[PDB]
């Protein structure tokens, strides 16, 4: 079983106390834990962190559900002619100068991420 | 729904035992755990948020200041702007760039920003 690492554990009781949210269909939660043996069991609090996967295409994609017009480029998307989205190695930016968007585009993003 | 395996089990492949901070990952089909410093490198991670808002302003920047002072606990006045907590204010002509980090806290003290600005 730990020919690749570990599989199959035991949740411990803690988590169930943790901050779930749900990105799509899934569901996240940060925690801090000591692991041994078959057991995972939590010593700590996980930070408050922003966790997901960041697709240009798929939130591209989701915005056009919202009834938006976006543009494809190298630098990220332009929503609405205008609002900005750009892509770091380990975040986003979104750019507000859009007239009365900004909060669909919000809401995207955080369909693709959680607050955990 | 009741699509899952045993609710005590879970399938967890990095950086396991010793202590790990770790997070977990559940779908409608599965059950997954990754470690938080493991968790970087995979399509899973952790993303910092910098949302923008241009707000327009009439008043001038000892004027912001002392408005975001009205509402403020905290508000430290920088080289290049206003930082409060952690939201990075400037202000560029009649308008304020207003640009704050992914964090809930971070947010809620920047929604305070907006309005000191708006009226």
């Amino acid at each position: 079983m730990s020919d690749v690492s570990m599989g199959m554990v035991k949740l411990d009781k803690g988590f169930d106390a943790l901050n779930y949210r749900a990105i799509g269909t899934d569901s996240v939660a940060s925690f801090r834990g000591v692991r041994d043996g078959d057991m995972v069991r939590c010593i700590g609090e996980g930070p408050r962190m922003v966790i997901g996967h960041a697709d240009i295409n798929e939130m591209r994609r989701m915005i056009v559900e919202g009834s938006m017009r976006v543009e494809q480029e190298e630098n990220g998307l332009l929503v609405e002619d205008c609002v900005w989205i750009r892509v770091s190695g380990d975040g986003v930016t979104i750019d507000g100068r859009d007239s009365g968007v900004f909060y669909a585009v919000r809401d995207v993003v955080y369909r693709s991420s959680a607050f955990i | 729904g009741h699509m899952l395996a045993k609710d005590n089990e879970a399938k967890i492949f990095t950086g396991v035992e010793g202590e790990f901070e770790g997070i977990i990952i559940g779908t409608e089909d599965d059950i997954r755990i990754y470690k938080r410093d493991e968790l970087i490198e995979s399509k899973y991670k952790e993303m910092c948020i910098y949302e923008r808002q241009r707000i327009p302003y009439n008043s001038t920047a000892v004027l912001l200041k002392q408005v975001l002072v009205d509402g403020f606990e905290e508000l430290v006045e920088v080289e290049s702007g206003f930082m409060v907590g952690n939201v990075h204010i400037v202000l560029s002509g009649q308008e304020v760039v207003l640009e704050w980090k992914s964090s809930y806290t971070d947010d809620v003290l920047a929604i305070s920003i907006s309005k000191m600005i708006s009226d």
